[PDB]
């Protein structure tokens, strides 16, 4: 009859969510690059206008990979020679584009292979980082100044992250912190010396006879791990005869007895600079404000402008310390911590008192702070409907904690229950992003009294392309364990009867603080197997998830892989006992974190599932990184946790997988879970004597990410799943 | 004449020998003696300036390398390096270089022991090159200071007037002894 | 019905073949283990006595992998401690114990690691090679000489071979050769300084945290090759004040050009060696004899007893130049030649003549000289009915050459037509082996007038067990094609109807000079998938093959990847016409160039073949050896053969899997066939869209040798083949 979404509309993208990007050049105007050309829209009343054109952009004889915008105006940076390196670096080469007189700059340019480059955030002065050391334009034109010169390529690393940091700490290549109006530039340097490194072999382009070998510095659980120091050099004393002065800011005396690691830096003011310094042990925290002092040109650090974060039952913050948010004056900040019930809220600090006291409370969680001003503080939280998967906007007064008003749990309700926002640089003029159980929605808010301005994307073509088409229906919704709420989620197939019997997929990643039920929508595999082949797949959130209190995320501490299998396989279960499941017809799949959990569910030997798809699955948390594994299971030594370091391992339960069918896929590049994960686990079931069924792809990183290799492994996973279910 | 020459510097091999042309003979003090045989005039007997010419070929050469320079020898020496002729009298002395001399010992001790020429259909017929009595090697010039290491191989493509095929050198190296040992022929005429 | 041949019968070898391995010690007798004793054997007679008794072995605390035996017999030489490195290198631990004193000798032992060791053909002599250099022992009690001291790991071997020549060359680890009565020791030195590595990743045990890189120099096509030179020591003259001196032999000067191997070393008398020199372009040979010299302690070789051994058509010899045999005195010699028609047969050489006399002729091929005595000679060749996959023993008269018996064609002729043979020490009896059509039986012979003593090993057992089990047939024929007879061999199922059709798999390797259709008993997988499954395996002989001319053999001459691939389709296809063959299920397996030649079939777009299996399959010819691929293809230059290289590739053809379904299976440590030729195939099809599936076997080499992955993957393949001829 009618048309379904099948796997070439998910594989060659036909249907296509659009989006409203833009950039908020300045508190009311913003820079929208639609057919290849950025304008500049007036956010009271549209007013748009075109910034650069197209014909620009065709003189060059390269292809601009991205552009970046002076924030006086009057230079942009053109993006070209693109090369990925890890999921957050790269290497480019850089051309400036003078907006005046319309010219390049051809003079003293910025070299090829750079690795970061970011503007000041007033006037035009440009940093950037070439092998591993920090050079500083103040005018695009005249030569740069070299900051530091002691950068090794894999050993020290100036104004960039290592491979660690950058996964984990955060999440970003850059470790360059201009001040606010751009007179200190603070950086952090990074030394990797005896850090062991990882080896595997890259078969390059077939012409290559020889297969290189990829060694990259990656501290396993219980390795060295690296070193950090912070620098803070003013911009305004550089001079071309002498060398730049960098002044080095020491972590506090609680954190140099030991390992410790640079999780945070946040500008307070315009001479003062916080730090959040954590523990290899990740359980405690320091937040170190410093004070540029004008005599010295130093930088002075107070014993009583440390505040301190613990957490007796776990791990501090989510996956890190949150940030700040500083006043206008940097006497005092707001900053999400845990509640004594273990939810996170929003405290109150002053930088001189260590009390701090909560504007927020509830059974909820915020997510983040998104904008703050005089009067009111903006975040993002799950309050409302006490649903853990929604979000939404809210706004409190800082003279009266009790008014908190909802800027968007009514616009649309039906449509919109999950959003985002960006805010205007004076927060008067806010976009809101909804994606919720609807299709994805943007508009544009003024923030003097919360009324709607205009609908930038509705995305009204996707709803016309969509109504021809047969599409599955999400169900939210919970179950009762023990005395306590856990949400799942549903993707039923079209004309979904109760009465009759489904097969079930288990959607899994069941990480630590991680959520797969909520209310986004979204256009992948299970809208495929759910409107094509009638599957439904199913995911459910269980211990050790996030955004409902620190008393279900706390629960995996030091006990990885015990508490989120049993969850899993209680879900599948329950879902099984609902009464629209075949129980014979019951698979479980997941990726990474997800990969481990369906091999240890698989290998329980609880007889619910009949087969399952681990892709790049840990298999040791021994193989694993040192500051995600030693955040949850601390360190791999005999004093604390070995036992469990040993317990916990798909391999040990690999006499369990006779009883189901295992496709087991990884990249050989991999880089986050090593490709030694996988071939230990099948050495593990080929020792065992068990049948299941492998792939491996050569030269693919962790996200198996091609438009090649990326078709290829959802059609051998659907393959395989029409196989186990016995589908046409 | 005047023989500092010989005495100054390096010595130089046995397969890149080489000869001074001019009496006195004081100079067989300077250094130990160990082997004077001649075949044609009797040792001890000198002329003075009565000799209508006088040459000496000069060499540093290992002892140990000593039946194989003979009035009749079948060895590598003979065949690729040096072999005496005696159409006129020689004496050979073969005599070891005392220390605190103006001697700068070689490296090492250096000769050819192969030095053939390759043509034919493909490449097939190798024909040994061996010298005359009183001409030099063909393979000198394959480093004529000596080998680095032992059992070298050298190649080159022969132009024409000298045969025109690929000539192959094979080269032996034995270690410097304590002292110098040096070779010596002096020819009268 | 009767029980089969099945799977877990094969794996866990349940029907068993029994072997009478010997080991003449003596013209008339010899040792034979049994019940974990050491028997010495009279020949005439048959009467055993016990040389070494079960209590002996027991005193040790370590277990003994290996004995040797002193050719004087009085001290044994016991292995233990065992480790494999590759094909036929290893290290033990030796200790020797004293059979006359009956106790161990605990001063000076052989060290451990020890990597090669061997006696001297008469007394006592001990030669061993250690951390790559050599070591001589006069006595067993008394310390070893240091013969060279260059040795130095993965640079410089003394004694022992580089990877490529123990693969290509040699066959064998050793690279030391004793004089006939032991005065001289002639060894090898191989340089693989500029020899470029081959890396890959080795995981080990699970509880190594970082995998480790193994490397391994190794010559691929074109790259540069190893150097050798060949050195000579007089074990006579070994003092213990002075270093030992190594007189070295030089290659002849039609060598020393350019690139060159060493190929064959063989001792003429006690003051005569032959060596035996190969060119990079594998089609010119020159065997060098060579004189001592006892005035100057020197060898020379004569330029006039050099003997050139060329081909026109192709490569010299079948693998490598054949091996001479010298007689008495040592002043003429016999060796295999190819005539001008193209069959190899003995031609007979004087030292000094350039000419040599054939004194066999024949469309038939010699495959080997057993034994040469007076008036006598004794050789295996498939002269008998035609068949080239026979193998018989004949002997022939040296005084008058049209004198020739054939010793084993009469003797049980139903079921014996594969003959090997092993003389004594002065050829007075022979051993002769025969694994015919019939099971294996082994008989005692004595030359002097060719009469049978007694049967050795009879398979009576084996013969027992397998009359209660459905065995298969073996049918071995020809076709006809352009007037060339091409052999095949049939395993067919049992109780065999030619009305009824049957899926037919296609065993192949197709590699230069092979021999796929022999009269040879096995129990292998295609035993159990005729017995049990009721396939039909067949096997051909198309172009290339060897035992057959030079005509069909070198057709494949710098067209690897053309005629073979062409063969093996037309030998499916007149299978098919024959009339038992079902033209649907049609299959084609194959391992290493066996997997190359299942990959470009597969990839040749024919249609004829429905799936394929390819263990280990090289994918390019530049990333396999230099020795193996210059032997047939020649160097991957714009000059001479680059073109061929680039169009025999198994990524070219990687649109036609489509209609194809592939298995693709390799193990990861191979050091053979490396796992960079099946990635990069795998990468080939991935781009293209192909599914396929694939295997990849942790820690496995080019054998996958280890009884759990041998068990794995053959279960695997079993599964794949039933799931392709959708057997139930
Ligand atoms: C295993 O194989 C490797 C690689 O093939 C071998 O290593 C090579 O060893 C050779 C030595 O034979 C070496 O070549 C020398 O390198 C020196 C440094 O680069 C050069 O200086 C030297 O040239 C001089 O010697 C030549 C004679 O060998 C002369 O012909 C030449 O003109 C140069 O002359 C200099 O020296 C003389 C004194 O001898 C002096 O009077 C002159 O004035 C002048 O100064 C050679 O080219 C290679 O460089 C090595 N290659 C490497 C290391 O990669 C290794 O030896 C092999 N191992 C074994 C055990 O055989
Ligand atoms: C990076 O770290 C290494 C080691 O952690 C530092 O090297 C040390 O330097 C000190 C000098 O102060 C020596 O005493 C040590 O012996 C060195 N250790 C090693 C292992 O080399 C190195 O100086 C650091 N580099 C930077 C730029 O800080
Ligand atoms: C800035 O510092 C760098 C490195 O500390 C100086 O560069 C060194 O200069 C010395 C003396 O000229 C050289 O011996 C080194 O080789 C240089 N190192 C490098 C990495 O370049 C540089 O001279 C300093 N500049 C000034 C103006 O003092
Ligand atoms: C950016 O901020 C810095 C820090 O507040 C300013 O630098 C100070 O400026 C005042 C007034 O000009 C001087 O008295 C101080 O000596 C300066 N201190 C330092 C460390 O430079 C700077 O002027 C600001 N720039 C702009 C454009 O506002
Ligand atoms: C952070 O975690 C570590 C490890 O769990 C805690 O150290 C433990 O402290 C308790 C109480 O003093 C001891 O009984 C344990 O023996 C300690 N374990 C180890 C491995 O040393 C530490 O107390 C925690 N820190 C905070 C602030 O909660
Ligand atoms: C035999 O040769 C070896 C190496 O060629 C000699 O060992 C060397 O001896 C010298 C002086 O005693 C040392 O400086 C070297 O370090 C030694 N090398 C090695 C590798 O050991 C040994 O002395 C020689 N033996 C005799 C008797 O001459
Ligand atoms: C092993 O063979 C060698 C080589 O023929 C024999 O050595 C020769 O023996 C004869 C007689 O004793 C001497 O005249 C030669 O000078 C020896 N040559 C060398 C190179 O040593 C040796 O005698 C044989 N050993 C046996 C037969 O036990
Ligand atoms: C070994 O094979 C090479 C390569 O096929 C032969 O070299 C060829 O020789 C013929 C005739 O002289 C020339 O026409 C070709 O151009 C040569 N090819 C190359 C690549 O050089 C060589 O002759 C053969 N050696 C024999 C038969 O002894
Ligand atoms: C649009 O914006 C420009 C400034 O960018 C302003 O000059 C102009 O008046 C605006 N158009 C209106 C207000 O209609
Ligand atoms: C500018 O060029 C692009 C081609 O990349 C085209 O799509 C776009 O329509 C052009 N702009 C205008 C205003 O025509
Ligand atoms: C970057 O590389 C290109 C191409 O080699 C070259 O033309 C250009 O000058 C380079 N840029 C710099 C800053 O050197
Ligand atoms: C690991 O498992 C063993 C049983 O095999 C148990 O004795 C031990 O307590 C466990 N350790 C843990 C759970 O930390
Ligand atoms: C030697 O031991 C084996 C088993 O250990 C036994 O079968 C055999 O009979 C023993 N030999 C003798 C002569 O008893
Ligand atoms: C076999 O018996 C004969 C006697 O006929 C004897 O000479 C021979 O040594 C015996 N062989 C063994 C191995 O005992
Ligand atoms: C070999 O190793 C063992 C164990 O360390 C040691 O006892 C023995 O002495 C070693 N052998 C030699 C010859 O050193
Ligand atoms: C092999 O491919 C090359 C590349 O185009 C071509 O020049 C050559 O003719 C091809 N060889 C054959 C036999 O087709």
């Amino acid at each position: 009859s009618r048309k379904t979404y099948t796997l070439t509309d998910y594989l060659k993208n036909t249907y296509r969510l659009k989006l409203y990007s833009l950039r908020w050049i300045s508190d009311h105007e913003y820079l929208y690059k639609q057919e290849n050309n950025i304008l500049v829209f007036n956010a009271e009343y549209g007013n748009s206008s075109v910034f650069l054109e197209n014909s620009t952009f065709d003189e060059f004889g390269h292809s601009i990979n991205d552009y970046s915008i002076s924030p006086d105006g009057q230079f942009i940076l053109l993006e070209y020679n693109y090369v990925k390196q890890w999921r957050h670096s790269y290497t480019a080469s850089y051309d400036i584009y003078d907006l005046n007189k319309r010219q390049l700059i051809t003079e003293e340019r910025i070299p090829n292979n750079t690795q970061w480059v970011t503007w000041s955030p007033v006037g035009h002065k440009l940093a950037y980082v070439w092998n591993n050391d920090i050079y500083v334009k103040i005018e695009p034109n005249l030569p740069s100044y070299r900051i530091t010169w002691t950068g090794k390529e894999d050993i020290i690393y100036n104004g960039i992250t290592d491979w660690v940091y950058e996964e984990e700490v955060f999440s970003a290549y850059s470790a360059l912190w201009w001040s606010p109006n751009g007179t200190f530039l603070a950086y952090a340097q990074f030394n990797d010396t005896e850090v062991p490194l990882i080896e595997y072999s890259f078969y390059s382009d077939e012409s290559l006879q020889y297969p290189k070998t990829v060694r990259v510095p990656y501290p396993k659980a219980g390795a060295v791990n690296p070193t950090v120091k912070f620098f803070v050099v003013n911009t305004d004393s550089l001079s071309s005869v002498t060398n730049a002065t960098s002044i080095q800011i020491t972590a506090p005396a609680s954190m140099l007895i030991g390992d410790h690691y640079l999780c945070d830096v946040t500008w307070a003011t315009q001479e003062r600079i916080s730090l959040q310094w954590l523990r290899r042990i990740q359980n405690y925290s320091v937040m170190d404000i410093c004070d540029y002092d004008e005599s010295s040109g130093r930088w002075n650090c107070l014993v009583a402008r440390q505040h301190i974060e613990m957490s007796t039952t776990g791990w501090v913050g989510r996956f890190r310390p949150s940030e700040p948010h500083f006043t206008l004056d940097g006497n005092s900040f707001y900053k999400i911590i845990s509640n004594e019930e273990g939810y996170r809220h929003i405290c109150y600090f002053q930088i001189d008192k260590k009390d701090c006291t909560f504007i927020t409370k509830g059974t909820w969680e915020v997510i983040g702070i998104e904008a703050l001003t005089s009067d009111y503080l903006y975040y993002i939280s799950n309050e409302y409907k006490g649903m853990p998967g929604g979000r939404n906007l809210y706004k409190i007064q800082l003279s009266d904690y009790t008014k908190v008003t909802c800027l968007s749990c009514e616009l649309n309700p039906e449509r919109c229950q999950y959003y985002s926002v960006s805010f205007s640089k004076e927060a008067k003029y806010y976009q809101l992003r909804c994606s919720g159980p609807g299709l994805p929605l943007y508009t544009l808010h003024s923030s003097v009294n919360d009324k709607g301005l205009r609908v930038l994307e509705d995305n009204s073509a996707l709803d016309k392309m969509l109504q021809n088409v047969q599409m599955p229906s999400k169900k939210l919704d919970f179950i009762i364990l023990n005395e306590t709420k856990f949400w799942y989620q549903m993707i039923l197939p079209p004309h979904f009867d109760k009465s009759k019997k489904y097969p079930l997929l288990l959607d899994v990643y069941a990480g630590p603080c991680s959520q797969k039920a909520d209310t986004v929508f979204r256009l992948n595999w299970a809208t495929y197997l759910a409107s094509t082949e009638n599957i439904i797949v199913a995911s459910f959130d269980g211990r050790g998830s996030g955004y409902q209190g620190d008393k279900i995320m706390h629960a995996i501490n030091r006990r990885l892989g015990t508490f989120e299998v049993e969850d899993q396989i209680e879900a599948a279960r329950q879902f099984s006992k609902m009464g629209f499941v075949d129980n014979k017809r019951i698979a479980i799949w997941g990726w990474s974190y997800g990969g481990y959990v369906t091999s240890m569910v698989l290998g329980s030997g609880s007889g619910v599932f009949k087969c399952g798809i681990a892709v790049a699955p840990v298999s040791r948390w021994e193989y694993y990184d040192s500051v995600y594994t030693e955040r949850y299971m601390g360190l791999p030594t005999p004093e604390d946790n070995l036992d469990h370091y040993r317990n916990s391992t798909v391999m040990s339960r690999a006499e369990n997988f006779k009883q189901v069918e295992y496709l087991l896929i990884h990249g050989t590049a991999d880089d986050n879970v090593h490709f030694q994960q996988s071939a230990q686990i099948s050495k593990a079931l080929v020792d065992v004597g068990v049948d299941f069924q492998a792939m491996w792809y050569t030269d693919e990183d962790h996200g198996i990410a091609s438009s090649t290799a990326h078709q290829h492994i959802y059609t051998h996973m659907s393959h395989f799943i029409k196989q186990c279910f016995s589908l046409p | 004449c005047d023989f500092t020459p010989m005495l100054v510097g390096v010595p130089p091999q046995v397969y890149n020998f080489k000869r001074l042309v001019f009496n006195l003979t004081k100079l067989l003090s300077l250094f130990m003696v160990n082997e004077f045989s001649c075949n044609g005039i009797s040792p001890d007997a000198i002329a003075r300036g009565c000799y209508s010419s006088l040459t000496v070929d000069y060499f540093a050469y290992p002892l140990s390398m000593r039946s194989y320079i003979q009035p009749g020898s079948a060895g590598d020496i003979s065949l690729y390096n040096y072999k005496q002729s005696f159409a006129n009298p020689t004496c050979r002395v073969l005599a070891t270089a005392p220390a605190n001399l103006t001697l700068t010992k070689p490296s090492a001790y250096g000769y050819f022991q192969k030095c053939s020429r390759v043509s034919g259909e493909h490449n097939s017929v190798e024909t040994p090159l061996y010298i005359n009595p009183g001409e030099y090697s063909i393979c000198r010039s394959f480093s004529p200071y000596g080998f680095s290491e032992d059992g070298e191989v050298f190649r080159r493509q022969l132009t024409q007037y000298e045969g025109g095929g690929i000539l192959v050198g094979v080269g032996a190296k034995l270690a410097m002894t304590d002292k110098l040992e040096m070779g010596f022929i002096i020819s009268v005429q």
